[PDB]
C-alpha cells in the first residue's frame, strides 16, 4: 500500500553491529579528539569484542544490557508497524502466543529482511523460530586458524534479538523466558526458543 | 550537474529501505540506554556517543567510496558540498545546506533541513541543557574524514530541541598531511 | 511414528536418561512403568539363547520385542559402549518393513543427535545437569512439534 | 596524439625536451630532469620483479608519410618498462642496445597501440643518429641545440596525426 | 594469465599471503622483499603522473605496461592500492578491481568487527618490517573462488 519513508539498511545494520562495543565501552568507563572541549584516549573496536570472550571477563552483568536495549525497541514498534503500513492483519488484540508467529513474520522481515523460519511448537506451550543465514553475522569473518575458537566470540551478538521478541510479549504483557542456541544447517545457523 | 543527480541514481542503484521512524526509535533507545545506565550525566554521554560515531564512521567511509567511485578531494570547497549532499543522501535521505561560508575558507557551518535522528523527539528538563543529541554525527564525520587524510574537526552546535533554534555544525579544516617514509 | 519413551544407557549399565515425552501436559505415572520396562530390557541384554547380533559392519536394527502394551527393541552400535533403546506403543502399530527400516533410520537420527551433543564444546563439562535438559530440548522436536511447520 | 617527446642518455639524465602541441606550460627544465632521473630509477628495478618465476618482434605499418626500412624488425627491450597509461595521458619508452631511452608521452590514447608508437620511435632514433650525431657542436651526452633537429622532429609530429 | 594479487594500504605494506592464483606457477612466503620493490616502482610513478595534471583533477594510474607481462593497479581515494599482474591477454581490470573492492573487500573486511583496519601493531613500525594481517576463513577462500576462473 503506502510506501513513503525510506532510509538505508546498511548504516542501520552497522549500528546493529555496534551496540555491543558501545556497551563494553560503557562498562569500561591519547586520541585527543574533541580538543575544543576535551580529549579521548582511544577506542579499539577490534579489541573490545576481543575483550569479552577473548579475555573472559565478567560479561554476565553486561549481557543484561544487551538484553535491556531490545526491550524498548520490542515494546514500541507494534504501534509503529501500523504506521509502517496498514495491511489489515495489523491488529494486536486477538491472539496470545499465536500471532507471535505472525508479528515475527513481519518485523523479522523489517529488521532482518528474510522470512525463512521453519517454526516448531510443542503442544502450543513453547514456540521456537530458527533461520539458517543470520543477517548480521553471516557477513562476518574469522582468523582462519580454526572455526570453533571464533564461535566463542560471536555469542554476545546473539543476545540482541533476545530483547526484541521479549519486548513484544512484554508489550502484550508477559514474564515468560527465552534461550538461544546456534544451529548448523546442511544445505546452502541459529535458533530461538521462547515459552 | 552530475553530482546533483548521483544521489538519485544511487537511490535507484541501492535497494536498501528501512522506514525512517524505525531508525529514530533505535537511536532514541540507545541514547536512553546511555541515559539510564550512566547516572543522568548528559555531559558524559556526548563523549561516548562520539566514540560510537568515531569507531563506526571509520568503517563507514570505505563503503561510501565503494558505492561512490570518487577521487580524493584536496580543498575544503568541494568536499564540503559533496559531504553536504552525496555522502549523506546515499545514506540519510536528506540534503543539508552549507551556509555562513567563511572568507578565509577554513571554516563553515551547515544547516540541515530535517534529521532522522531527531524526527519526533522530546527531551526532559533534566536533559534540556548540557547535551548535544547527534554527537554520533560528529563522530562519523571526524572519523570519516581522518581516513581521507585531512584532520578536520566538526562539532554540532545547536539542536532543534536545545534552544529550539536551528541545526548547525561548526566545521574547521586543519592540515592536509599525507603519509610518508616509504624507505622506512 | 511416535516413540513412547527414549532411553539412554552407557557401557557401565548406568542409564543416562530414561526420557518420556509428554509426562507434563498429559498422563503421568506410566513413566514408572517406562523406566522399569527399560530395566527389564537392561537385564534382558542377552537371555535364553536369543542372539540379536550377527552383522559387525554397521549395527542395524536388532530384535523387536513386545511386552504389556509396548514394542521395544535394541540398537547396540558397540561403538564407545552406547546401549540406547526405543520402544513404541503397540496401539498405533502397522508392522511393515519400511516401518521397520524407518525406525532403524530414526534410531540413527537419535544416534546422530547424541553424538552431536556429545562433543559440543560451547559449554564444557556439561556432564551432569542441563546437558540432559539440552539433549531433551533436542529430542522433543524430531518426533513431535511438527504441527505448525506448514 | 603525441604532444611531448624526450630523449634520455645512458647515464641517467635528460637530453632533450619539447612540449610540442600542448601550448600551456607549468613545467620548467629541472622538474623534467627529476622525471628523467626517476624513470631511470624505475627502469633500474623494473626488470627484476621476474613474476613468471622462470621470438617477439615489432612490425611495419609505414608511419610517417618514404620510410627507412620496410621490415618487421627486432627490439632489444626484452625485460623492462615499455608503456604506461593513466586517465589524462599515456607514455612510451624505447631503449637502444647502446643505452639511450626514447620517451614519448601522448595525451590521448593511440597489441597495435604499443607497436605504432614503437614504429614512430625507431624513426626518431634514426633521425637522432643522423642529425645531431653528425654535429661538431655536439659534445657528448649534452643537450641538443640543433634547430635542424627540432623542426625535423616537429614535422614528424604532424606526420603522425 | 594472472600471476599475482597483492593488497597495498597507505602505510606501504603488502598484505598478500602465500602466493597462489598462479603466483606459485602450478595452478594454470619468500617475496617479502618483493613487496618493497613493487611499492617503489608504483609510488615513484605515482608522483610522475601527479606532477602532470590537467583540468582541476588528479590522475589515477591504470597500468604500467612493462615488457613480457603487465601490472594493473587500482589506487583508491582511501590510499588502498589493489594491484594485479596480468599476462597481456585481457585489457585493464578497472571494474574487476571495483568488484573486489565493493563486494569482496568491504563486505568481508571492515565489516567484520573481529578484525581491524590492519593499520599498525599499536606501535610505530607501520612503515616497514611488520607482519601482515589478512587471514580470514571466508575472505581468502572466496577470493580464490573468484580468481580461479582467471588463471
Amino acid at each position: 500500500e503506502n510506501s513513503l519513508p525510506k532510509v538505508s539498511q546498511s548504516v542501520y545494520q552497522m549500528l546493529l553491529n555496534e551496540m555491543v562495543p558501545l556497551a563494553m565501552g560503557i562498562e569500561r568507563q591519547r586520541l585527543k579528539i574533541e580538543e575544543h572541549h576535551t580529549v579521548d584516549i582511544i577506542r579499539s573496536h577490534n579489541l573490545i569484542h576481543e575483550l569479552y570472550k577473548a579475555d573472559e571477563e565478567e560479561k554476565e552483568k553486561v549481557l543484561a544490557r544487551l538484553r535491556n536495549i531490545g526491550f524498548q525497541i520490542g515494546l514500541k514498534l507494534s504501534e509503529l508497524l501500523i504506521f509502517s503500513n496498514n495491511p489489515n492483519l495489523k491488529f494486536k488484540e486477538m491472539d496470545l502466543l499465536l500471532i507471535m508467529k505472525f508479528i515475527c513474520r513481519d518485523v523479522w522481515k523489517q529488521i532482518f529482511g528474510k522470512q525463512i523460519d521453519n517454526l516448531k511448537t510443542n503442544h502450543r506451550g513453547t514456540f521456537y523460530l530458527l533461520d539458517y543465514d543470520y543477517r548480521p553475522i553471516q557477513s562476518f569473518s574469522l582468523e582462519e586458524d580454526a572455526k570453533n575458537e571464533e564461535l566463542k566470540m560471536i555469542e554476545p551478538f546473539l543476545e540482541i534479538p533476545v530483547g526484541i521478541i521479549r519486548g513484544v510479549l512484554s508489550s502484550l504483557g508477559y514474564s515468560s523466558e527465552e534461550v538461544i542456541c546456534l544451529a548448523s544447517f546442511i544445505d546452502r545457523g541459529v535458533s530461538f526458543h521462547v515459552q | 550537474r552530475s553530482l546533483k543527480a548521483m544521489g538519485e541514481e544511487i537511490w535507484k542503484n541501492k535497494t536498501e529501505k528501512i522506514n525512517t521512524e524505525l531508525f529514530t526509535l533505535t537511536y532514541g533507545s540507545i541514547v536512553a540506554q546511555l541515559c539510564q545506565d550512566y547516572e543522568r550525566d548528559f555531559n558524559k554521554v556526548n563523549d561516548h556517543l562520539y566514540s560510537m560515531g568515531y569507531n563506526i564512521g571509520c568503517r563507514l567511509i570505505e563503503d561510501f567510496l565503494a558505492r561512490t567511485a570518487l577521487p580524493r578531494c584536496e580543498n575544503l570547497v568541494k568536499t564540503s558540498e559533496v559531504l553536504s549532499k552525496c555522502a549523506f543522501k546515499i545514506f540519510l535521505n536528506i540534503t543539508p545546506n552549507i551556509t555562513n561560508w567563511s572568507h578565509n575558507k577554513d571554516t563553515f557551518s551547515l544547516i540541515l533541513d530535517e534529521n532522522p535522528l531527531a524526527d519526533f523527539v522530546e527531551l526532559p528538563m533534566d536533559a534540556m541543557k548540557s547535551l548535544w543529541y547527534s554527537n554520533i554525527l560528529c563522530g562519523v564525520l571526524k572519523g570519516s574524514l581522518e581516513m581521507v587524510q585531512l584532520d578536520c574537526d566538526v562539532w554540532f552546535v545547536s539542536d532543534i530541541l536545545r534552544g529550539d533554534s536551528q541545526t548547525e555544525i561548526k566545521v574547521k579544516l586543519n592540515r592536509i598531511l599525507k603519509d610518508e617514509i616509504p624507505i622506512g | 511414528l511416535r516413540p513412547c519413551f527414549v532411553s539412554l544407557i552407557d557401557e557401565s549399565d548406568k542409564p543416562i536418561l530414561i526420557y518420556v515425552p509428554n509426562e507434563a501436559e498429559n498422563e503421568m505415572n506410566d513413566v514408572l512403568k517406562y523406566n522399569v520396562l527399560s530395566n527389564i530390557s537392561l537385564d534382558y541384554f542377552e537371555s535364553a539363547l536369543v542372539e540379536w547380533h550377527s552383522l559387525d559392519s554397521k549395527p542395524l536394527l536388532k530384535s523387536i520385542f513386545q511386552l504389556e502394551g509396548v514394542s521395544v527393541f535394541a540398537m547396540l552400535i558397540k561403538q564407545t559402549g552406547l546401549k540406547i533403546v526405543i520402544g513404541f506403543e503397540q496401539k498405533s502399530l502397522s508392522g511393515a518393513d519400511d516401518e521397520f527400516e524407518a525406525i532403524n533410520q530414526i534410531f540413527e537420527t537419535v544416534r546422530k543427535i547424541y553424538i552431536r551433543v556429545k562433543c559440543n564444546p560451547l559449554l564444557v563439562s556439561g556432564d551432569e545437569k542441563s546437558i540432559i535438559k539440552s539433549l531433551e530440548r533436542k529430542f522433543d522436536e524430531l518426533f513431535i512439534s511438527t504441527e505448525v511447520e506448514l | 596524439a603525441i604532444e611531448t617527446i624526450l630523449v634520455i642518455n645512458k647515464s641517467g639524465g635528460l637530453i632533450y625536451q619539447r612540449n610540442f602541441t600542448n601550448d600551456e606550460q607549468k613545467l620548467n627544465s629541472n622538474e623534467y630532469l627529476i622525471l628523467a632521473s626517476t624513470l631511470h630509477g624505475v627502469f633500474a628495478i623494473a626488470s627484476q620483479l621476474t613474476p613468471k618465476a622462470l621470438n617477439t618482434i615489432p612490425y611495419i605499418p609505414y608511419v610517417g608519410m618514404d620510410d627507412f626500412f620496410k621490415e618487421p624488425f627486432t627490439n632489444w627491450n626484452k625485460s623492462g618498462l615499455r608503456q604506461l597509461c593513466t586517465d589524462q595521458f599515456t607514455m612510451f619508452i624505447y631503449q637502444t642496445l647502446t643505452g639511450l631511452k626514447f620517451v614519448a608521452i601522448s595525451s590521448s590514447v593511440m597489441n597495435l597501440a604499443i607497436q605504432i608508437a614503437d614504429n614512430f620511435l625507431r624513426k626518431v632514433y634514426c633521425l637522432y643518429s643522423d642529425y645531431v650525431m653528425k654535429d661538431p657542436s655536439y659534445s657528448m651526452e649534452m643537450p641538443i641545440r640543433s634547430n635542424l633537429f627540432d623542426e625535423k622532429v616537429k614535422k614528424m609530429v604532424e606526420n603522425l596525426q | 594469465g594472472i600471476y599475482s594479487f597483492w593488497i597495498f594500504d597507505r602505510h606501504c605494506n603488502c598484505i598478500f599471503d602465500r602466493e597462489w592464483t598462479l603466483a606459485s606457477n602450478s595452478a594454470s612466503k619468500q617475496n617479502e622483499e618483493d613487496a618493497k620493490l613493487l611499492y617503489g616502482m608504483i609510488f615513484s610513478l605515482r608522483s610522475i603522473t601527479q606532477k602532470l595534471s590537467k583540468g582541476s583533477v588528479k590522475n589515477d594510474i591504470r597500468s604500467i605496461s612493462t615488457g613480457k607481462y603487465r601490472v594493473h593497479t587500482y589506487c583508491t581515494a582511501s590510499g588502498l592500492w589493489f594491484v594485479l599482474l596480468s599476462d597481456f591477454k585481457q585489457q585493464s581490470y578497472t571494474q574487476v578491481l571495483q568488484y573486489i573492492y565493493s563486494h569482496i573487500y568491504v563486505k568481508y573486511v571492515s565489516n567484520n568487527l573481529l578484525s581491524p583496519y590492519d593499520f599498525a601493531e599499536n606501535e610505530n613500525e607501520m612503515r616497514g618490517q611488520g607482519t601482515r594481517k589478512i587471514t580470514n576463513r571466508n575472505f581468502i577462500s572466496v577470493l580464490e573462488s573468484f580468481l580461479a576462473p582467471m588463471v
